[PDB]
């Protein structure tokens, strides 16, 4: 069943009838994986070796957000309060590396540190900050513009208007690094030119009827994202 | 200019009223353009937004002639007067 | 005068990019004309070594880099230094320097912050004979020689770890903090633990050497 | 926000280090880790 | 019919003359353009598969697993039973010590399983669930155990049957977790005893995870020709109408 | 070209008020600015079209060899006075200026009071000097004096400093 | 290379100070290199495209 | 589900060929078909102008149609007929022939309005098992029909 | 036939019920052909009757303006906005025709 | 034929082909198999449309 | 200027050579060339066919192939039979357009609107009062498209 | 809010505002909302049928949801988010804004004296366990089907 | 403020007070008939008595 | 679920609508009882239809 030489991993995978959608100037690292009903806004960065599953429920992610390296984002399926169990992420949201996100709502301009565990039914309000190593208990509300820390997260203090501006500026600074990463890639993948010819590649076992090609009218389409299939 | 050449001041006044009212009618929508965040109004294809290049180039040409069409208006006026000179001959 | 050389280099790079793109486009057109679909293969685009324009990762032949790993930008590696499976070192902003005989675990993510205060290096510096456990996150930190960091530890910007100190697993070093030499510290708000002994230091050094030897054996088996 | 670099190359910033000494020893089980730079 | 004869002639010329010539020219141009911009550029590679890696005499035996993610890394003495699932980005290092995975056991995304000591075995029983971003080293996890996301299980940990460790918990070294007890905290302490509806909730959580693993295994094992067919089908479905769906 | 250069100044000003102002009330203030300034420009345009059509020339010199009757001179002087007084704010038309100064960014407010309004004084002067007008200027003088009196009487009841500077 | 050089003969404070100074110097060198590359990226378009733009404007106007 | 792009392409091609026929045109300024049509410079220039503008609009439509196919082949066949017949409205010489050409083109426009897409595949899953009334199609047809009636009788 | 300002209301409903491409093509067909022929009726085809035409046109123009200077300010639909743009431009061009025939 | 990691003999045949391929009606016009297919098609159209065939063809 | 010789395969190119941008001449204006048959009938134009009209047809046959291919590039959800039939239809349409162009060329030569190998006994003297194109054409390719600049 | 250092986070369950709904088909629904939000946003997040919401709440600068209504606001734009509020809560809502009343009385479907536009409602504490009814709203334009 | 802006604003609002935003069929037919009949009346009145 | 849009399958149940959508009682009766109606039950919808008529 296993033992192939060349990896079969696909960055963007669509479970049947659940297709991901990505906005413009958004960079998903080829090491990362996105499965299912995941919608991602414009100028959004998903860094390397991250998993985003929208299989049992949808995932919606805003525009100017950054997702760190070893981040798992997935949904639950149901909530005790009867609210929708989909993951909702605001517009300028920073998620640090080694963080887990499970069926929660996070409002705009929220910073989550490195090593956090956000559990099901949690509601983080606009402008909130969670320190590096913290766990948000399920079904907990974090007030807007507040700083929290601890494994059972405890209140620290309010955040001044200088801190929120700094967080927004930090969110805005991730665009050009991702743009450089994108510029390192060419629209045409050359990995197929380094493979040998197999028996099945030259002689298919069965043939299918012609239909519309998946890249019909591609010459008139701007190659905005070089990582497109 | 042509109305003034033909000595029709009442027509000029009514066109002025129409022009100012229509100008406000048009520029009223510039207030509605303000949005909290980016709109995300693009179609998706192959998991990614579909940005058309040919329509983009057409808009580029139309934008050039909208911005700087006043410089080349003399040639269009020449051609249109040449066409219109055939009406009676 | 060096601006002239930079201009020439950029022009040459752009011409090469043009030539490569034209060749790939011609090959795709040949695909279509031939009723070929090989160039429609959706293979992985992941690159083990990803150099930004002038920032090219640099390492010795004795270094082990897992094919799962990703070194991006200016990443400098010393001799007999191993990077684990799935680790990411992003030096697109600022360089990442790693000494020799240093082991980096599997899920370690190393990056740098944009700007810091005066007198504080913004890059990441890792000394010699340093062990970093799996699942660690490092940002703009200085780690001296013979320092062990346990698994699932987070070290933030401006942190300094002196020589011979040990960080217990599942810990956090707050930003801009000094951890003195020859001490053990634990906790998320990391707290002081009793000073190290000779036996503990010897065991840590032996474990680091054994991990380096196992990494070398794995590299030899991979080739 | 400002984005300029502060570690300049034209000259060295005038500073002293005797002020704000670090502790580095005699720690308890509850206090925080000492600071790093301390130069003024 | 001359028009059809001309149409047929052109296709053969395009397939046999123009096509190969364009392909050769394009390949040569792509090869020469990559050398120009060295060493300031990189090319697409063939990413190796780390599903089955054998070192010395450590041969993995994972043919009975229901799902192994193509992104996962499995090295050394790793033995899995029937119906097992290893999800995306998971690392299993049996070279440092043998790893045993029981029936219907689910190991979620980005989970590390590696013994700290050189001669320690990590054994995980049947119907066990381990959540994403978890770390496991030299542990004895019994049947029907639950380990939450972002949890650490240390080198001396023995979890009894039906033992629950809450999400974001670090179980200290040399800890025995008794049956039907929920433990939580940065240092793990005995929190509570389980309640039967909580047991039921965990049971359907494990069952839905197993079925999700089955669905993901079905999805991720498609060949190249099936992926192109799926792409074309998705585009067509975007292009279909109500009458087309009714006709289907 | 004189009229075209006078007309060219509107788009950059509106763009600056629209995209650079931090206050939320500046969105409607830009619309007010545009609509009043363009009404004035329309009046000036009518006068310019009158002059161009009657005398098929584009030089200030040629106007020395053509005479305008009393009716045409009166129409032209009224049109240019009202049109240039829309921008250089005469008494009944300064609501746009007050709103725009209150809501606009400080730098553009400096540019608008310091220089932009002066563009109306120049052009008017030119068109005032090139034509022979045989009307009594008492109505225009009264309008200007009413502007002065109305603006200066409103300075006491201002608490916003920027509005006070606008009235000055 | 200060980092690769053996520093066990020094006190930890001296070692960390030496590492910090070396890192700062290398950071300054890298900053200078990146800045000159970006300066070249600015300079090239001016030389390449200033004359065609002026030609376009001159042909349009006079 | 046929993509009508080729149909639009066909239109362009044929329309372009018509341009060619004008470019190489020769003759006298006169009337033809019992003085029912006029051939002079101004009428032919109006004909050429409408052709070239129709061709530009068709080219942009062909570019747009590949982003999302929400139109049928009959839609662009109606467009084909309209673009084939309107310049002959420019070439009219009596009110009689102008009236008949205008009814022909009005019927073509009615045909275009009829073949508008009514139902769409969207993400609204709350409207199953309930009746929602749109009424936009009926209003368009009704008002176009009665305006055409009044204009024609007068 | 043209849905001009006195009788412009049904054009709003027609635009409301139509797709954007239909409005595209309808606008080009309306301005290029219908309105141009309507103009050439007074300018070229029936110029001998201008001594009867002008006054009629004048009246209509006035009515149209006084009918739409307030109605165009209580709309809340994109299609209605486009249709009223076309209507306003039609009124302006009719005033230009009145100027031309003098 | 690998040339600097690039294979110049890369070839993957397309499995998406028309069902209509290799049909008798797609043979060159005038062939015996094409004539057989055309004869079968013409008779089928006449049987369904007798009056239409009569009108159009006889009138022409 | 010099025009392509008639009754030759390149005669149709004379359709692209003009003296003025006018579509048609005035009611009483003389055609540039002597008239062979002013009130021609359908068979009069057909009998006037020669190598130039056949060259127009041949050019239509040559250029129809890329145009038909370009049209065919827009097909989806099609079979081989439908594709071949549509290609044949488009090609036949282009052939018909070429035949129409040849018929018009023959009619023009009959009427004397284009070069038919005859010259008027008396040349119509014209004074080039307004001249914006003579030197521009003489320093360009457009001297080929103009007759008597 | 009001918190002290070391305090634990409150529960989302205790902050839920409950809305009771009678559907277009005569069935009963229970919906969770939060303070500071509009009724339209809660209804659309909970996927409640019967509302069309053609204009999607109106403009973004001078909205009807700000506690003092700004004079130069434009008001609602489509009047297709109508709900019927029961007597106590509707009485506490107060008199309608003149623009909202103009849009309400101008709709193509019949309305009531308790009719109220959803995007013009800001959810408050006193709206807990409020009873509303949503008969089907009219369609306006061609794009409503798309 | 009032005499320059709000006069026009209130005029537009009060005029729109008497306008149906949605066209009904009877109003459409009545508008067409009224236009015909009273354009004819005003033209004949200008011709005869003016 | 294959060929069912966003409809999800839970434990003991296939599911009949998209997540967070209201369950319809009439369709429940249709699915459970194919053609069996013990009595003409007067629900709110039936009374509303009567009032509308
Ligand atoms: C593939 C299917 C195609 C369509 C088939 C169904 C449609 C059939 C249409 C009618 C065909 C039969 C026509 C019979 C009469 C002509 C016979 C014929 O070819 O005669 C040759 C003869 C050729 O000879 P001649 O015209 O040069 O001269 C007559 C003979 N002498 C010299 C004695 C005077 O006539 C013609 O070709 C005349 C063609 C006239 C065409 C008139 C078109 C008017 C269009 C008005 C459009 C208004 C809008
Ligand atoms: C706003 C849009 C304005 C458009 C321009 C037209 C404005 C109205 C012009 C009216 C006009 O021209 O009336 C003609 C009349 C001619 O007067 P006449 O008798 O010939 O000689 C004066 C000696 N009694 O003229 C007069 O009697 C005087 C005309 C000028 C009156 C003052 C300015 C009015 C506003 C301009
Ligand atoms: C105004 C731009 C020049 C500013 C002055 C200048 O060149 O400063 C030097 C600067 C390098 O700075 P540094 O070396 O750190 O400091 C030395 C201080 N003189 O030098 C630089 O930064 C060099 C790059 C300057 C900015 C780009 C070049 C701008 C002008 C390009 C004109 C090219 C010609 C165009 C017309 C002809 C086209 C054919
Ligand atoms: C009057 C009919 C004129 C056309 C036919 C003339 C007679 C003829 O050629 O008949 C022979 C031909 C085939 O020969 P047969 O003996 O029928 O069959 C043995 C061959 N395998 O038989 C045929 O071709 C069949 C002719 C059928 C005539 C039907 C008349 C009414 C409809 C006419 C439609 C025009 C097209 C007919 C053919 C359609 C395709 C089959
Ligand atoms: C490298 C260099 C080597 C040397 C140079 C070599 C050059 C070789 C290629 C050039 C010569 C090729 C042959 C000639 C060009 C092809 C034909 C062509 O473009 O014709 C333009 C057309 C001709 O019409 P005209 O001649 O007036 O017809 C009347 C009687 N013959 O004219 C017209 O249609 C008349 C104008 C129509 C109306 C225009 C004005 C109104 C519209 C203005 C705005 C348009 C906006 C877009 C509209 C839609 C169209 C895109
Ligand atoms: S959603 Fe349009 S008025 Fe409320």
């Amino acid at each position: 069943k296993y033992g192939e030489n060349i990896s079969k991993h696909r960055s963007l995978m669509s479970l049947y009838d659940l297709h991901p959608q990505i906005g413009y100037q958004s960079y998903i690292a080829p090491n990362s994986t996105v499965i299912g009903e995941v919608t991602i806004g414009n100028e959004t960065t998903v860094w390397y070796n991250s998993v985003i599953r929208g299989d049992v429920n949808a995932v919606q992610i805003g525009n100017n957000v950054s997702i760190g390296e070893n981040v798992v984002i997935h949904t639950a399926g149901s909530l005790p309060t009867g609210q929708p169990a989909s993951v909702d992420i605001g517009h300028y949201v920073i998620i640090g590396s080694k963080s887990t996100i499970y069926s929660c709502t996070i409002q705009d301009e929220v910073v989550i540190g490195q090593g956090c565990v956000i559990l099901e039914g949690a509601r983080i309000e606009k402008g909130a900050m969670i320190a590096a190593n913290s766990v948000v208990p399920p079904g907990r509300l974090i007030p807007a513009g507040t700083l929290w820390a601890g494994n059972p997260c405890t209140f620290v203090r309010n955040l001044t208007k200088s801190e929120l501006a700094t967080n927004i500026d930090h969110a805005k600074k991730q665009l050009h690094l991702a743009q450089q990463h994108r510029y390192e890639y060419l629209p045409y993948n050359s990995a197929y030119l380094q493979k040998s010819n197999s028996e099945e590649d030259l002689n298919p076992t069965k043939y299918d009827d012609v239909t519309i090609n998946y890249n019909f009218g591609d010459e008139e389409r701007a190659q905005e994202n070089p990582l497109k299939y | 200019l042509y109305s003034s050449f033909k000595s029709q001041y009442l027509l000029i006044l009514f066109m002025t009223i129409l022009n100012i009212f229509g100008m406000y009618f048009y520029i009223q929508n510039l207030r509605f353009v303000v949005k909290k965040n980016k709109s995300s109004i693009l179609n998706y294809k192959n998991y990614y937004v579909n940005i058309n290049y040919s329509i983009t180039l057409n808009i580029i040409l139309l934008n050039f002639f909208n911005f700087f069409g006043i410089l080349f208006l003399s040639d269009l006026i020449i051609i249109l007067n040449y066409i219109s000179s055939y009406i009676y001959i | 005068m060096k601006l002239f050389q930079a201009m020439w280099t950029r022009t040459i790079y752009s011409i090469g990019r043009m030539v490569r793109e034209t060749g790939l486009a011609l090959d795709r057109y040949g695909c279509k004309l031939e009723q070929d679909i090989s160039c429609y293969e959706p293979l992985s685009r992941h690159r083990n070594i990803l150099p930004i324009y002038d920032l090219v990762p640099t390492f010795y032949h004795s270094t082990f880099i897992a094919p799962n790993s990703s070194l991006i930008g200016a990443v400098y590696l010393g001799q007999n230094t191993v990077v684990g499976y799935g680790s990411t070192l992003r030096g697109d902003n600022h360089a990442i320097r790693v000494g020799h005989n240093t082991v980096i675990g599997d899920k370690v993510a190393i990056s740098n912050v944009a700007t810091l205060a005066a007198g504080i290096p913004v890059s990441t510096n890792i000394g010699n004979h340093v062990n970093i456990g799996a699942g660690c996150v490092l940002q703009s930190c200085v780690v001296d020689d013979n320092v062990t960091v346990g698994h699932n530890t987070v070290i933030l910007e401006g942190s300094v770890l002196e020589r011979g100190s040990v960080i217990a697993p599942n810990s956090l070093v707050p930003a801009g903090r000094l951890i003195p030499s020859g001490q053990l510290w634990a906790g998320s708000p990391v707290r002081y633990v009793r000073d190290l002994k000779e036996e503990e230091i010897k065991l840590n050094l032996e474990q680091t050497e054994q991990n380096l030897s196992i990494g070398k054996t794995h590299k030899s088996s991979l080739i | 926000r400002q984005n300029f670099a502060k570690n300049i190359t034209t000259t060295d910033i005038p500073k002293d280090s005797h002020h704000f000494a670090a502790k580095r020893s005699g720690f308890t089980q509850t206090e925080q880790a000492p600071f790093a730079y301390n130069d003024v | 019919m001359l028009r059809l004869r001309l149409f047929d002639a052109y296709e053969k010329i395009s397939m046999t003359f123009l096509g190969p010539l364009y392909r050769r020219i394009g390949k040569s141009l792509a090869q020469t353009g990559l050398n120009i911009q060295q060493p300031y550029t990189s090319d697409d590679r063939l990413v190796p598969s780390l599903r089955n890696i054998r070192v010395t005499n450590k041969i993995p035996s994972i043919n009975d697993s229901e799902f192994i993610a193509p992104n996962s890394v499995v090295i050394g003495d790793v033995i899995t039973k029937e119906g097992s699932s290893i999800w995306y980005g998971a690392t299993l290092r049996g070279e440092l010590g043998p790893i045993e995975i029981g029936k219907q056991t689910v190991i979620q995304d980005l989970v590390n399983i590696q013994s700290g000591k050189q001669n320690q075995k990590t054994q995980i029983g049947d119907n066990v669930f381990i959540g994403p971003n978890s770390y496991i080293q030299s542990s004895k996890i019994n049947d029907n155990s639950f380990v939450g996301m972002g949890s650490t299980v240390s080198t001396g940990c023995n979890l009894a049957s039906n033992a629950v460790v809450a999400a974001g918990s670090v179980v200290p070294e040399n800890t025995q977790v008794p049956s039907n007890q929920i433990w939580a905290g940065s240092p793990a302490q005995y929190l509570r005893d389980i309640t039967p509806e909580e047991r039921q909730v965990l049971q359907e959580h494990h069952q839905e995870c197993v079925q999700l693993a089955r669905i993901h295994a079905e999805e991720t094992e498609k060949s190249f020709r099936e992926v192109l067919n799926d792409f074309d089908r998705i585009t067509a479905e975007a292009e279909y109408d109500h009458e087309s769906l009714a006709l289907q | 070209l004189f009229f075209m250069c006078y007309e060219l100044l509107l788009i950059p000003s509106f763009l600056i008020v629209y995209f650079v102002s931090p206050s939320r009330r500046a969105i409607q203030a830009s619309l007010y600015f545009v609509i009043w300034t363009q009404l004035g420009s329309l009046l000036v345009l009518i006068a310019i079209s009158y002059i161009i059509s009657i005398t098929n020339t584009y030089e200030f010199n040629d106007l020395k060899y053509f005479n305008f009757t009393n009716s045409e001179s009166t129409i032209i002087i009224f049109l240019i006075f009202l049109g240039f007084g829309f921008k250089a704010p005469i008494w009944p038309f300064h609501y746009w200026l007050t709103k725009t100064h209150v809501e606009a960014p400080s730098g553009f407010s400096i540019y608008l009071s310091g220089f932009l309004v002066k563009t109306a004084l120049y052009g008017f002067y030119k068109f005032n000097t090139s034509i022979f007008i045989d009307i009594d200027s008492s109505i225009f003088i009264a309008i200007c004096i009413m502007g002065v009196v109305d603006s200066s009487l409103k300075m006491w009841g201002q608490t916003d400093l920027k509005k006070l500077v606008a009235y000055g | 290379n200060v980092l690769l050089s053996n520093r066990k003969n020094l006190t930890p404070q001296e070692s960390v100070q030496k590492v910090i100074n070396y890192a700062l110097l290398q950071d300054a060198k890298q900053r200078s290199r990146t800045l000159r590359h970006i300066k070249a990226s600015w300079v090239i378009p001016a030389l390449l495209f200033t004359y065609p733009a002026w030609y376009l404007a001159k042909g349009a106007v006079n | 589900k046929q993509n009508p792009s080729f149909i639009i392409r066909l239109n362009l091609l044929l329309n372009s060929l018509m341009v060619l026929y004008l470019i190489t045109f020769n003759g006298y300024s006169s009337t033809f078909w019992w003085s029912h049509f006029k051939l002079n410079n101004y009428s032919l220039y109006m004909y050429l102008l409408v052709i070239i503008f129709n061709n530009y609009f068709l080219y942009i439509t062909e570019k747009h149609i590949k982003i999302l196919n929400n139109y049928s082949i009959d839609y662009f066949f109606s467009i084909i007929n309209i673009t084939l017949f309107i310049p002959m409205i420019f070439l009219s010489n009596t009110l009689f022939t102008f009236f008949f050409l205008i009814e022909l083109v009005s019927c073509a426009i009615f045909y275009k309005f009829i073949v508008s897409k009514i139902s769409f595949k969207n993400s609204n899953y709350k409207d199953n098992y309930f009746s929602i009334f749109s009424k936009n199609y009926l209003n368009v047809l009704f008002y176009q029909y009665w305006s055409s009636f009044f204009s024609s009788v007068m | 036939k043209l849905g001009i300002a006195p009788i412009q209301l049904y054009k709003i409903e027609i635009y409301k019920g139509l797709p954007f491409l239909s409005i595209f093509f309808y606008t080009t067909f309306y301005f290029l052909i219908f309105f141009l022929f309507f103009s050439l009726l007074f300018i070229y085809y029936l110029s001998a009757l201008n001594n009867f035409f002008w006054i009629i046109l004048l009246i209509i123009s006035i009515i149209g303006i006084f009918y739409i200077i307030s109605i165009i300010f209580d709309i809340n639909l994109f299609k209605a906005f486009l249709a009223y743009s076309t209507i306003i431009n039609s009124i302006s061009f009719i005033l230009l025709i009145i100027a031309i025939i003098f | 034929f690998f040339v600097d990691k690039y294979n110049f003999s890369r070839r993957v045949v397309d499995h998406r082909q028309p069902y209509d391929l290799n049909f008798s009606i797609n043979n060159p016009v005038g062939s015996r198999v094409w004539f057989k297919a055309w004869k079968q098609k013409a008779i089928g159209n006449f049987l369904n449309l007798v009056g239409v065939h009569y009108a159009f063809y006889g009138a022409g | 200027s010099q025009t392509f010789a008639h009754d030759s395969f390149l005669g149709g190119l004379n359709l692209f050579k003009r003296r003025d941008p006018r579509f048609v001449l005035d009611q009483g204006e003389r055609p540039p060339y002597p008239i062979i048959n002013s009130n021609s009938s359908f068979v009069d134009v057909l009998s006037n066919f020669n190598k130039a009209d056949f060259g127009l047809v041949l050019f239509s046959a040559a250029i129809g192939f890329p145009l038909s291919r370009w049209v065919l590039k827009g097909l989806t959800f099609s079979s081989l039979n439908y594709r071949r039939g549509l290609f044949s239809s488009v090609y036949g349409g282009v052939i018909l357009w070429g035949l129409v162009l040849g018929f018009n060329n023959s009619y023009y030569r009959l009427n004397g609107f284009v070069d038919n190998g005859l010259v008027w006994k008396r040349k119509e003297r014209k004074l080039n009062k307004y001249d914006f194109t003579s030197e521009f054409e003489d320093n360009s390719f457009f001297k080929k498209l103009r007759i008597r600049d | 809010h009001h918190h002290h250092a070391g305090d634990q986070a409150d529960r989302v369950a205790d902050k839920i505002i409950w809305i009771n709904i009678q559907n277009r088909i005569g069935q009963f629904e229970r919906i969770s909302a939060f303070e500071g939000e509009s009724l339209l946003e809660a209804l659309q997040r909970n996927k409640v049928a019967g509302i069309v919401a053609t204009c999607e709440g109106g403009e973004d600068i001078n909205t009807m949801l700000e506690k003092p209504i700004d004079p130069v606001t434009y008001g609602p734009f489509c009047s297709s988010c109508q709900v019927v509020v029961s007597n106590p809560w509707r009485n506490k809502m107060g008199n309608l804004h003149y623009l909202e009343e103009r849009n309400l009385v101008r709709s193509s479907y019949p309305t009531t004296e308790n009719s109220r536009l959803a995007c013009c409602i800001l959810v408050e504490k006193w709206m807990n366990e409020m009873i509303i009814s949503i008969p089907q709203n009219p369609n306006s334009v061609y794009e409503d089907n798309m | 403020e009032y005499l320059t802006k709000k006069t026009i604003d209130s005029f537009i609002f009060n005029n729109n007070r008497f306008n149906f935003i949605n066209l009904v069929e009877s109003k459409y037919f009545l508008q067409i008939l009224t236009l015909i009949l009273y354009l004819f009346f005003i033209t004949i009145f200008i011709l005869f008595y003016i | 679920v294959k060929g069912k849009g966003s409809i999800r399958k839970g434990i003991h149940g296939e599911g009949f609508g998209a997540p967070s959508h209201a369950h319809d009682a009439l369709i429940h009766q249709i699915k459970q009882s194919k053609d069996t109606m013990d009595y003409q039950n007067i629900t709110n919808e039936v009374a509303q239809n009567f009032a509308n008529h």
